[PDB]
RNA sequence: GCUUGAGUCUCGUAGAGGGGGGUAGAAUUCCAGGUGUAGCGGUGAAAUGCGUAGAGAUCUGGAGGAAUACCGGUGGCGAAGGCGGCCCCCUGGACGAAGACUGACGCUCAGGUGCGAAAGCGUGGGGAGCAAACAGGAUUAGAUACCCUGGUAGUCCACGCCGUAAACGAUGUCGACUUGGAGGUUGUGCCCUUGAGGCGUGGCUUCCGGAGCUAACGCGUUAAGUCGACCGCCUGGGGAGUA
């Protein structure tokens, strides 16, 4: 449930925060955690390769299984967890042998729910099937792009994939960007959409909130000198130039896809 | 919508005998059971205004039966509000 | 110069113009003729005489094909259809059977607003 | 006159389509009660059964349609 | 609608039977209603006005047009 | 227990699968609670229009008095099954006898 | 105390009453392909527009969104706004039959609360068709209009706000009484269903008229007649439903 905050400060005045009471308050499951050191946007040469990254809260990587390789054995959802590495919440799931794992949380999910992957399982949300056993018109998430790979598509909060067609060995999906893409019918997909669709409505209020999300300030290139940016320079707010990136490549419309081998999988690109 | 099973189990738990059905405490028990069942109904759907208008009609009808029962004889009225689970 | 015996005539009659198209029965056309294709412009395009002349020009548009008989489908309202199918055998044909294939929605889409004059 | 008042059929059912074929026109449209003399509750039941039969492909929607 | 003109049948017979088919089905009235959007006000007003005209000449047929003029 | 008429059309080549299917659903009904009154198999006959690029579907009718639960999971079983092209469930008043 | 007003229960009925979820068919647009070719579209006439880069026509297929032809009705339901494919789930009311039961529990209602077309606003989607604004072509003395070709918000959905309409039978609610006729719709009883019938009795509704009323027009058992209970409102026109 989203809540707007009382304006007892300006930095409090413009805050909408969303609070989920069903989340688990306490330490996460410790065998599924590992450390996550930060980079600052710096590569192995030590130089900044991605701007506006740095700082933030320390966070630990939760090993969230994307592959869903345990088939046929059912599993009970224990509790939903906060995940600092993700837009979505996660769910601790308990397999019948006694193993515990972290999965993405679908939209309709609760404590004590039973899920299972496999070719045999069900068409309830949370069950993972290969995309020959899923009806056309369904709504999947955590879609693989290769069999056994793990799941690349539709895995942030509120995001899903519609199944449009099935041409034999291939399945034509409609991605969340409006694209049409062909995937092999051999690769797995989880049913439902990803939960936490209320993620869109938080508005962060203040500069410190973006600052502890790990986002450093963004200087406009109009505010620089011409040695720094192609937009820079001028006595008192001159632009006079076409909008470009800091390395002189045209933004505001110029396309930048040059893959040429993944084009056979595309049917209709994003509008 | 108050099946006849439930109307019989109300009327032979609040009534003078089994065929007595129009006594006021029987009617208050009937309207209480239907009000509770519709409190079931309006957890969902939130926007059934016509069903709500029927509900508010039966709420006001129970309130008028209760004010009559208090003005007439309080001895069974206080027993009715202790038993049926309401305040006023 | 491919031959085929029987075909389908489609007379799409609007209020402004009538188009006669003679196809085969698989839908593939053989040639067409309109009420504006020869002369007949404007107010004289909507008349039944224009539709009769359109049928007469589509009759010679299939002289190479040698059509023995054809079923005639009729679409749309307006001063098209009856004069067209009456001139269709007068130019020499055996009309096999007639259908009225005009589209009728089941209240599908909203029509444009009514004109004031 | 109304034959549905004569036999006293309580609910007309879609599973008999001989009478339903009698009560639609050759283009498949339902025939109005002005000419059949059908009494109006049977007219409502008859239209409801004709639409239920159209859904189950025991009757056409239109005569033409491919 | 569907007309199939079978063996031993002339031309203008078939054409008039097709016109009879079109006037039975009323396809041109149902196209002529669907060219422009008549508002539901105009629909209800047309219905009521045609009905009051219909029965208001009908009861005149029934008793007013039954008494002699000359 | 409510009375429901269940009519479905199954595929032409999946007309060979019909009887055990039927008893499976009867195992869904009479195995849970319910009672089959009529089970009248029309067989293959001609549609008025080509549903899903094909004519001539195989019609099955079932009148059954059963609670709502079993017919909920029967409708879910009817949906994702690729053999049936259309299914229609109705709540009637009583149970019926004759064709 | 009583049963006559008001209610409760048993049995049925008819219904676009409501909310949630599916699904079908017709059509418009778009996309891809096949045939084929010089017009299409539009108009009072035109032009803008589209078209030899292959349109319009025509066929096969796909994808979307919206609305549900026929039935369809001076029909129905709802307090009003309003509600129209079909199915299911949840649910409100009205009516009829014969009984039983409580026993005046009633009517109306200032402030109060709730619902309340369309347009509009907020946030998030969706977007076929239509379409304010807008553009272009005309018409014209002019044409920031009507007509044409396009076309954005909007219309659609979810959740909130707005709280207004010629929200109108321009007719507050409830109860009583007072000649008739033709109908419609939905129950129900009796007689021989002796034949697609008759004689009755209930609810709702449509038209025409009698007395009476009314300035007249008209209303007329569903009153604007004859009365009673409570409420709201009016006091010349404009200024002004404005400051």
């Amino acid at each position: 449930a989203v809540v707007k905050c009382k304006p007892t400060s300006p930095g409090r005045r413009h805050v909408v925060k969303v609070v989920n009471p069903e989340l688990h308050k306490g330490k996460p499951f410790a065998p599924l955690l590992e450390k996550n050191s930060k980079s600052g946007g710096r590569n192995n040469n030590g130089r900044i390769t991605t701007r506006h990254i740095g700082g933030g809260h320390k966070q630990a990587y939760r090993i969230v299984d994307f592959k869903r390789n345990k088939d046929g054995i059912p599993a009970v959802v224990e509790r939903l967890e906060y995940d600092p590495n993700r837009s979505a919440n996660i769910a601790l799931v308990l397999y019948k042998d006694g193993e515990r794992r972290y999965i993405l949380a679908p939209k309709g999910l609760k404590a004590g729910d039973q899920i299972q992957s496999g070719v045999d399982a069900a068409i309830k949300p949370g069950n993972t099937l290969p995309m020959r056993n899923i009806p056309v018109g369904s709504t999947v998430h955590n879609v693989e792009m290769k069999p056994g790979k793990g799941g690349q598509l539709a895995r942030s909060a509120g995001t899903y994939v519609q199944i449009v067609a099935r041409d034999g060995a291939y399945v034509t999906l409609r991605l969340r960007s409006g694209e049409m893409r062909k995937v092999e019918a051999d690769c797995r997909a989880t049913l439902g959409e990803v939960g936490n669709a209320e993620h869109m409505l938080r508005v962060l209020g203040k500069a410190g909130a973006a600052r502890w999300r790990g986002v450093r300030p963004t200087v406009r290139g109009t505010a620089m000198n011409p040695v720094d940016h192609p937009h820079g320079g001028g006595e008192g707010r001159n632009f006079g130039k076409h909008p470009v990136t800091p390395w002189g490549v045209q933004t505001k419309g110029k396309k930048t896809r040059s893959n040429k081998r993944t084009d056979k999988f595309i049917v209709r690109r994003r509008s | 919508s108050l099946s006849t099973e439930a109307t019989a189990k109300i009327v032979s738990e609040f009534g003078r005998d089994a065929n007595d059905t129009g006594s006021t405490e029987v009617q208050v028990a009937l309207l209480t059971a239907q009000i509770n069942h519709l409190q079931g109904h309006f957890a969902e759907h939130k926007k059934d205004h016509h069903s709500r208008r029927g509900l508010l009609r039966m709420v006001s009808q129970r309130r008028k039966l209760l004010d009559y029962l208090k003005r007439k004889d309080v001895a069974r009225y206080t027993q009715l509000i202790e038993r049926l689970g309401l305040r006023r | 110069r491919k031959q085929v015996s029987d075909g389908v005539a489609h007379i799409h009659a609007s209020f402004n113009n009538t188009i006669v198209t003679i196809t085969d029965r698989q839908g593939n056309a053989l040639g067409w003729a309109t009420a504006g294709g020869s002369g007949f412009r404007g107010s004289r395009k909507s008349t039944p005489f224009a539709a009769q002349v359109a049928a007469e020009r589509c009759a010679d548009a299939v002289k190479e094909y040698g059509i023995k008989n054809l079923e005639v489908m009729v679409k749309g309202p307006g001063p098209g259809r009856e004069s067209t199918i009456r001139a269709l055998n007068a130019a020499g044909f055996r009309i096999t059977n007639i259908t009225d294939v005009t589209p009728i929605p089941h209240n599908g889409c909203r029509p444009p607003k009514k004109r004031r004059v | 006159f109304c034959r549905f008042t004569a036999e006293g059929v309580q609910e007309i059912d879609y599973k008999d389509i001989a009478t339903l074929k009698n009560y639609i026109t050759e283009s498949g449209k339902i025939v109005p009660s002005r000419i059949t003399g059908t009494r109006a509750k049977y007219q409502r039941q008859l239209a409801r059964a004709i639409k239920r039969a159209r859904y189950l492909s025991l009757l056409p929607y239109t005569d033409r349609h491919q | 609608p569907v007309i199939k003109v079978r063996e031993n049948e002339p031309f203008d017979v078939a054409l008039r039977r097709f016109k009879r088919s079109c006037e039975k089905a009323g396809v041109l009235a149902e196209v002529r209603r669907r060219e422009f959007y008549e508002k539901p006000t105009t629909e209800r007003k047309r219905a009521k006005a045609s009905a009051v005209k219909r029965h208001a000449k009908k009861l005149a047929r029934e008793n007013a047009r039954r008494t002699r003029l000359y | 227990m409510r009375h429901y008429e269940i009519v479905f059309m199954v595929h032409p080549d999946q007309s060979e699968q019909v009887p055990g299917m039927i008893e499976r659903y009867t195992a869904a009904i009479t195995g849970a609670e319910g009672k089959i009154h009529r089970l009248e198999d029309w067989g293959r006959r001609q549609l008025a229009y080509p549903i899903n690029k094909l004519h001539k579907a195989h019609y099955v009718l079932m009148n059954v008095e059963a609670p709502q639960e079993v017919i909920d999971e029967l409708e879910t079983t009817f949906r994702f099954n690729d053999a049936v092209i259309r299914s229609m469930v109705m709540r009637t008043k009583h149970a019926v006898t004759e064709a």
